[PDB]
RNA sequence: GACCCUUAAC
RNA sequence: CGCGGGGUGGAGCAGCCCGGUAGCUCGUCGGGCUAGGAACCCGAAGGUCGUCGGUUCAAAUCCGGCCCCCGCAACCA
RNA sequence: GGUUGCGGCCAUAUCUACCAGAAAGCACCGUUUCCCGUCCGAUCAACUGUAGUUAAGCUGGUAAGAGCCUGACCGAGUAGUGUAGUGGGUGACCAUACGCGAAACUCAGGUGCUGCAAUCU
RNA sequence: AAGACAUUGUCAGGUGGGGAGUUUGGCUGGGGCGGCACAUCUGUUAAACGAUAACGCAGAUGUCCUAAGGGGGGCUCAUGGAGAACAGAAAUCUCCAGUAGAACAAAAGGGUAAAAGCCCCCUUGAUUUUGAUUUUCAGUGUGAAUACAAACCAUGAAAGUGUGGCCUAUCGAUCCUUUAGUCCCUCGGAAUUUGAGGCUAGAGGUGCCAGAAAAGUUACCACAGGGAUAACUGGCUUGUGGCAGUCAAGCGUUCAUAGCGACAUUGCUUUUUGAUUCUUCGAUGUCGGCUCUUCCUAUCAUACCGAAGCAGAAUUCGGUAAG
RNA sequence: UGAUUUCUGCCCAGUGCUCUGAAUGUCAAAGUGAAGAAAUUCAACCAAGCGCGGGUAAACGGCGGGAGUAACUAUGACUC
RNA sequence: CGAAUUUGGGUAUAGGGGCGAAAGACUAAUCGAACCAUCUAGUAGCUGGUUCCUGCCGAAGUUUCCCUCAGGAUAGCAGAAGCUCGUAUCAGUUUUAUGAGGUAAAGCGAAUGAUUAGAGGUUCCGGGGUCGAAAUGACCUUGACCUAUUCUCAAACUUUAAAUAUGUAAGAAGUCCUUGUUACUUAAUUGAACGUGGACAUUUGAAUGAAGAGCUUUUAGUGGGCCAUUUUUGGUAAGCAGAACUGGCGAUGCGGGAUGAACCGAACGUAGAGUUAAGGUGCCGGAAUACACGCUCAUCAGACACCACAAAAGGUGUUAGUU
């Protein structure tokens, strides 16, 4: 017996129920997949900056 | 059988253009993407590396890496009922700055510009944009315009 | 396929750690030994009453096998392995391809 | 025999050339597209009398060669063979597909239904659309209820509706009656082996002299 | 060792 | 209207352990045997290999179309 | 404004055939000892600033030029099409309402523009 | 009589449908046969984002390549025009013209001209380590692989480029075996040397391609179900079947239409057969005949009539008409 | 197989069945053959069997095509 | 119907066993493997059933994988429980700006591929002759060498190219300083990234709305679908098979289409009044046998979308109109 194949019939309709919302944004995205040569270096600028701005209001 | 390869249904789209095949002219090399920069990708047929995938074509997102040859976008994609977050390695041939973006950077500084002139007096700058607003009454005169009457022409072959 | 008997490659030996040269020859995958712990519960298991007691594959599909490439250092004797893609012929005798010649 | 063109009358599938994808179909029924005195020249026939369509269908090779012959045959046979120019302006380019369901005994034990019931190609066919023209009669003034009543005994071997119209235009060209003469008055328009050619005011001034002299010399 | 045949046409 | 093989001189077969630009037998022809036939002996000719289109390492053998010789399956309500 | 070198957009720049080019500038160019690959100092390499060559390259002009580009109430609100009716029509299809709106065609206009560093009576 | 043979006991090969147990894919316009739409790739269908079905259309894959990979350099291709002593339509050789009309392993589509094509030189980046990403997607696996990082390299004057093939296909889990990876860890009463077992990365393969180890027959048959699905009627359809019409080239002795009627073309009918699968598989008794009633008309006969190639007879065509 | 009568043709290639024994053919336990330490590969007119050879159809069973040819045609005794 | 006869009693053979002059026959109404008990409440993706009320919310027949196709897992759709604030950083929408697309249309005197006709010359093999190779010979025929036209086309053609649909942006995480940091990067305080201090609430940088945002856990059912309009594939077609978007039916009553899952109208707590929708208003039947202008007479009139059909072709029947 043949059945019915394909069909995105009511599909639309199922993901708008509660559907589409964007992803929620980050401040500060997450630097995993950035270049490890600018990731390696920003830890020690940040930590320079820490250490700098700790200094400043010792 | 049916067939789903990664280039598939990509015959005009990734065609290069009429009388504009060949060489990359350099601009496209020259141009600068920063991260946080609003892109758009069209793919270049005849740059064969770094291609993005025939759903990102027309698709604008923001640069979150640099690399030597390519940038990492961001680009949201619906998939069912929530979008999800893809990142593309695109080289720079497959990318371009969005133009709306910088349009509105102007603005940002025309805006701040008028701020500034209008904080001088108070004047009400108002820099909100506004919608096309209803026509205002107007008078148009007949002189040397005088109305030519017009009426449906009757029907004929012109075969 | 034609590939050389020797290839000048990356060594991970703790000694070269760089390009160096090597051997090249095809993989063969050795005697199965007697006493090795899957033979050994295996012959336990078909010993005594039951018929065979494991599966026995039949559908054989391919009609090409990979081709593994053993690589021994010339200078610190540490071998290597890389599989190739399926061929129906492999030589390791490398008759170099001539391009201007009549037949 | 042949399927009843009612099977066919109508546009139901997309346009299907032969083509290399298709590379075996059925000649044309109708080979021959112009009729009459063929040879002649432009100023020879000044009347036009169209034959066109009401409707968006379909019409076979099979119809076009049978109104040709009874359009052409009653022309000849009443006003003589080269008194008239006609010339059938629909090609049959869509190529007719049939399932071939069995007339045989034992026809559904092997059958198979409706699988794999892509037809193969059975005849040819001219996709027209409303006001399109199917027949066009170029004549002589003194001959219009002759050509117009070729025309219409041409009409019953078409299915649909047809409509026998008058061309404003001189003979085959594309210029009014009255915007001919006077574009034939001055050396603008040289008679071609059947059509005509036209002086343009642009290209290189020298092939616009060498040809078209009369324009040029007063 | 092998070796078949022979004009209708005075 | 499905699945398979095959098509090379007048006739029957050789390119099927991927290639001698086509060979071997019968038939035919010429000569010789014999007082002519036959049988026998010695020589010769005969097909660009069903047709069309594809790699261009002598490609057409192996690929894809149409025709022809056929063969098997054509059932269970 | 000419020219050279490096460019950007990549024919408004291309193509055909003629006409013109002062100074500046390729090279008419000339040579093979040297670095440099081959049958060939033709290309390529190197060496010179010569009789003084604008013949060619190149640039510009021309042509009811081909092409290309720009524009148009030119075709044309046409083709097409989003939405609508218990509109019409046996049907095929069509008309109408609220919107969007081509391409051919025709007619004009246009013969690259321009950045950086030099150089030039 | 027979004899350390046989026999008997144990183990080990052979034989063994006599017997036992089990199995004997899926999709599918019913199932079978056929095919593969079962893992894939190109173009189209596909309705200009993406997705998108049918046993839709036109095709392709399980390979091939130490170069057909990498780098660099030099050079232009197909094809037409222009000559020659045996040189011719095809051997060269030389100029022209030539936007690619060539070639690039294959299918197809893209892409590529001082190259991605063709020739030359040097090479193995088709290498190490392990992460991030894209496509199918559950945002799992597999296959491809896009961009980097940390090494080692190749090439090039250098910028750079190179982590296989110009891009889109070209493929494989658990368990077991085996190989490679400083005797690194463990073999648990303590040791030493064999053996075995571990950790990391490959191979050996599952094509029904997320991967069972598998022959039939049943007309002696069984069970759970299915109108999710065939074999009647009925319904939609009407290709085919049957029956009409329009046009009028022609036939009918010199006349289309008395009677016909090609090429076309419009229909009607459901007294054919297909197509479909809607109803019925907790069952609607199936072929034919016999019997019997009624209905239809597309009239064979009988009533009246029109027409004729109706001079009579006999026919033929048509009308009203199913009494 | 199926009274009697008259007969019972050809085929042992295949599948069986059966008969045979040169084994630079295959070949199980046991047994016999290297060296420190042993658990641990072999060879062997290696047993039968299988392979090799023969018989057997009143065993199972099987038992062909193409083309040409007779002086009217047709056919084909004949012929490849 | 004198025997291979019929038959009583005794006896023997017992279930994968017996017995069989053979039918899978017979073996206590059981036989293609008896009967009895037990294992055993055997397993069942299959059929049937599944017990009170009201209230609120409220589906799916779709994705991927599976010897998967009448089943599961997974995701989706749904419920429940909530958890983090005194104006929610959002939206099945528009606008503005900016992209992307190869469909419709168009085009083919534009490429590719088709395709109808006529317009010059030229023995570069062959079809033929005034004259006989008569030398490139006072001719036409494939054109074996040439451009200007011309009719008609394309799902797997295309320069062009819509409509609809579609990506992004329209700011407080935003904008304007000689570095503040770094081991990255640069020739270089050059940049890159992230920062400290400074300048910006009724306009916080379009419109409209926002019904509270955002977030988490867990779990049910479902995983047979079907029907309009429009686009659309196979098919002659189908109340056929298969896709796209949407709306529906399934899950839904109500008014209308007589009647009907889907059409039109409108979605539903219990009542009342008033208006309506769609559809109607001779009578059935509530509502004008109203008003107004025409047209039609049928010895088969016509009479309302879906929808329950009719065509080509004809008619001095009738009406209007064009020449």
């Amino acid at each position: 017996a043949k059945s019915k194949n394909h069909t995105a019939h009511n599909q639309t309709r199922k993901a708008h129920r509660n559907g589409i919302k964007k992803p929620k944004t980050y401040k500060y995205p997450s630097l995993k997949g950035v270049d490890p040569k600018f990731r390696r270096n920003h830890k020690h600028a940040l930590h320079g900056t820490a250490k700098a701005l700790a200094a400043a209001k010792k | 059988g049916k067939s789903h390869g990664y280039r598939s249904r990509t015959r005009y789209m990734f065609q290069r253009d009429f009388r504009k095949h060949g060489a990359v002219h350099l601009s496209t090399y020259l141009k600068v993407y920063k991260v946080g920069d609003i892109v758009d990708i069209k793919a270049n047929g005849s740059i064969q590396k770094g291609m993005p995938h025939k759903f990102y074509q027309g698709k604008t997102g923001v640069v979150y890496n640099v690399t030597k040859s390519s940038v990492g976008v961001i680009i949201n994609k619906m998939v069912g009922n929530r979008y999800l977050e893809k990142r593309l390695n695109l080289r720079v041939e497959h990318i371009k700055h969005s133009k709306c973006r910088q349009e509105f950077l102007e603005r940002v500084k025309a805006n701040a510009a008028k701020r500034a002139e209008a904080k001088a007096q108070g004047v009400a700058v108002q820099l909100k944009r506004q919608p096309a607003q209803p026509r205002e009454s107007r008078i148009v005169s007949t002189e040397g315009n005088v109305p030519q009457t017009l009426a449906p022409v009757p029907y004929e072959t012109f075969i | 396929v034609n590939v050389p008997k020797t290839r000048k490659t990356y060594c991970k030996g703790k000694t070269c750690r760089k390009h160096t040269q090597h051997k090249v020859t095809q993989y063969k995958a050795g005697k199965a030994s007697l006493f090795a712990q899957g033979k050994r519960r295996y012959d336990r298991k078909q010993s005594g009453f039951g018929g065979q007691t494991k599966p026995v594959f039949h559908k054989k599909a391919k009609t090409t096998k990979k081709v593994v490439l053993r690589l021994e250092c010339v200078k610190c004797k540490t071998r290597a392995q890389l599989t190739l893609k399926r061929c129906k012929h492999f030589e390791l005798g490398g008759e170099k391809k001539q391009k201007g010649q009549a037949l | 025999a042949r399927r009843p063109a009612r099977c066919y009358r109508y546009q139901k599938n997309k346009p299907y050339p032969k083509s290399r994808y298709n590379r075996a179909v059925p000649d044309s029924k109708i080979r021959i597209y112009d009729l009459g005195k063929k040879k002649a020249t432009v100023d020879e026939f000044p009347l036009c009398v169209h034959l066109v369509s009401n409707e968006l269908e379909q019409l076979s090779s099979e119809a076009l060669e049978a109104a040709r012959i009874c359009a052409n045959k009653y022309m000849t046979t009443v006003s003589g063979r080269d008194a008239f120019h006609l010339r059938v302006r629909v090609h049959p380019f869509h190529v007719l597909r049939i399932n071939k369901m069995l007339s045989c005994a034992g026809a559904d034990r092997l059958q198979q239904g409706m699988r794999g019931a892509w037809g193969k190609p059975h005849g040819l066919a001219a996709r027209v659309d409303i006001g399109q023209i199917i027949f066009s009669v170029r004549t002589k003034d003194s001959n219009k209820d002759v050509v117009v009543e070729g025309l219409r005994r041409a009409r019953y071997k078409f299915p649909g509706q047809q409509k026998i119209i008058l061309s404003k235009k001189w003979g085959f060209t594309n210029l009014d009656r009255p915007e001919y003469l006077k574009k034939r008055e001055a050396g603008e328009v040289k008679d071609d082996g059947a059509f005509v050619k036209f002086l343009s005011k642009k290209g290189s001034l020298e092939n616009n002299i060498r040809e078209f002299p009369e324009y040029f010399a007063a």
